[PDB]
């Protein structure tokens, strides 16, 4: 608890740095308490979003889920992602994203967590309830991710939500007017298309 | 049939969120 | 005048046709009342609950069925309700689930739109007997309110400003010097269409009209509330007194309430007239 | 669409079943 307040209250990031450092030997060496996980996972959260610190920030994330608290963290981070008092916490919000789809279909995925992506795409649309372009951006990069790679595993309702949450982006692109944000959600339609021309989407078509 | 599809579709949304939920409750 | 056998005569030749034609059972619906028999088939027909045609209702009936129950199983299973649960508050979650907005747990708080649904649900109860036949007829009632009537809702309120000082002017002039022509229960009229507010053996012939593509129903109805007691709107002075006194308006004058309303909604709204 | 919604009834059959052995072991 204590270095979790010190790394939302610290102005220095070395600081932060040794933090990841000290919660990485609780996870590692010790056991992470599980009354302790929310704070720990919102304080990666907020952690992922500095530039020099996501590497640290992601392996201690990716320790901590290879630990027995890996499910329980991942709930945990769905449900920042779903919480109406994160809604605004836009750094929180693209650090859940970032975490949950890494974990579970990132190219450092966790084999050993069990979760199919359909129980936390949900999250994810519900992490875009406030329109955010950073938070976009990670969820269609971690959308991308998913799209090209396990296409053929991604049966129709991770389609349905995966259709949902390009519905918001396209939503969201018309008030947002923002290109970098824009240009990856029309090259992932693109890709979409491509898969529907492979006949490796699953989705519907009609939607 | 359709809409019988579209709620077994929903049926899964909500027992896929379920396995990660009692995933997250049993592995404590 | 056997007007109530003309017109329940009428209905079942409209139901004899091996294709119900929604368009003139829309237009019935508006000029007549459902006799209680054919009320649930009517309301099926028209909210889309059963086809057109009279052969696939046994299918569609074992279809919708089955999806009542697969909903339902599924929310045993991941233990949303319980046999305790209320009907209607099964049915809420019944349609969170189809919808695709169920929460984590029960115990989240309902949202606005979860008791409004939740209140049109314990109003279709009391209309509808069967279970799958009121849970279908409640979804796409509310459904209808979130669709065929998005926009046409939030303009019930200026159209009751509207209608109410068109029959009697005087009597808005009394709600606006107490300033609570915006504090009247809109949500109450017009998101739960008086769900809550009449009783549901006359409800129904509102709903009727609501079913049959009529939301202006509403505004009428509640203006013929306010024009039925005006004895007592005339002596309320507070805005709160009078927000209170419209969220539990007395029950014994609603049948007269809802038949007038459909009078002056008639008499407003003009007669429907059968198509050439 | 019967044979769609047979498949993913089976589907939520193995999660249903999942999901009663979890909760036994709760």
């Amino acid at each position: 608890q204590m270095i979790c307040l010190l790394c939302v209250r610290t102005a220095s990031s070395v600081d932060i740095e040794v933090s990841l450092q000290v919660l990485d030997a609780v996870v590692c060496y010790n056991c992470l308490p599980a009354e302790s996980l929310p704070l720990f996972i919102v304080t990666l959260c907020r952690t992922i979003n500095v530039k020099e610190l996501c590497e640290p920030c992601w392996k201690l994330m990716r320790n901590l889920l290879g630990t027995h608290l890996g499910h329980s963290a991942i709930y945990n981070m769905c449900h920042l992602m779903e919480d109406r008092a994160y809604m605004e916490d836009a750094p929180l919000l693209r650090g859940a994203v970032f975490f949950v789809g890494m974990a579970l279909w990132g190219a450092h995925r966790l084999y050993s967590l069990r979760n199919s992506p359909t129980s936390v795409l949900p999250s994810f649309y519900q992490a875009m309830a406030c329109p955010n372009e950073v938070v976009s951006y990670e969820i269609v990069l971690s959308i991308t991710r998913l799209i090209k790679k396990y296409r053929k595993e991604l049966q129709v309702v991770a389609w349905d939500i995966l259709l949902n949450i390009i519905e918001r982006l396209l939503q969201q692109l018309q008030t947002l007017d923002s290109p970098e944000l824009r240009t990856i959600v029309h090259d992932l339609l693109t890709t979409v298309e491509e898969l529907c021309d492979q006949n490796e989407f699953h989705g519907s078509q009609e939607r | 049939a359709e809409s019988r599809y579209e709620a077994q579709k929903r049926i899964t949304q909500v027992f896929e969120l379920e396995i990660l939920d009692l995933y997250g409750r049993l592995e404590k | 005048g056997f007007r109530g056998v003309e017109e329940k005569k009428s209905l079942e030749i409209l139901l004899k046709d091996d294709r119900l034609d929604t368009e003139k059972l829309c237009t019935f619906s508006q000029r007549f009342p459902l006799p209680s028999m054919y009320r649930a088939l009517v309301w099926k027909v028209l909210l889309g609950i059963l086809p057109p045609h009279h052969e696939s209702h046994a299918k569609v009936m074992m279809y919708r069925k089955e999806q009542y129950l697969d909903v339902l199983h599924a929310l045993k299973v991941v233990r949303f309700v319980s046999d305790a649960t209320p009907q209607a508050e099964v049915y809420l979650r019944m349609y969170q689930l189809e919808s695709g907005k169920l929460p984590r747990s029960p115990s989240f708080p309902l949202e606005p739109d979860d008791e409004v649904f939740l209140a049109i649900a314990k109003a279709m109860e009391e209309m509808v007997e069967d279970s799958v036949d009121c849970y279908w007829i409640t979804r796409r009632f509310v459904n209808q309110l979130n669709t065929k009537y998005r926009d046409s809702l939030p303009q019930l309120p200026k159209a009751f400003e509207q209608y109410l000082n068109l029959e009697d002017g005087r009597l808005l002039t009394h709600l606006r010097m107490c300033s609570a022509a915006p504090k009247l229960p809109y949500d109450l009229w017009f998101k739960r269409c008086f769900a809550g507010c009449l009783p549901e053996s006359s409800l129904q012939r509102v709903w009727d009209k609501v079913v049959s593509g009529s939301c202006k129903i509403l505004v009428f109805v509640a203006v013929e509330i306010l024009l039925t007691f005006k004895i007592k709107v005339m002596a309320l002075n507070s805005a709160e007194k009078i927000t209170k006194f419209l969220e539990n308006i007395p029950q014994d004058s609603s049948d007269a309430i809802v038949s007038k309303a459909i009078d002056l909604w008639h008499k407003h709204c003009g007669t429907p007239v059968h198509s050439s």
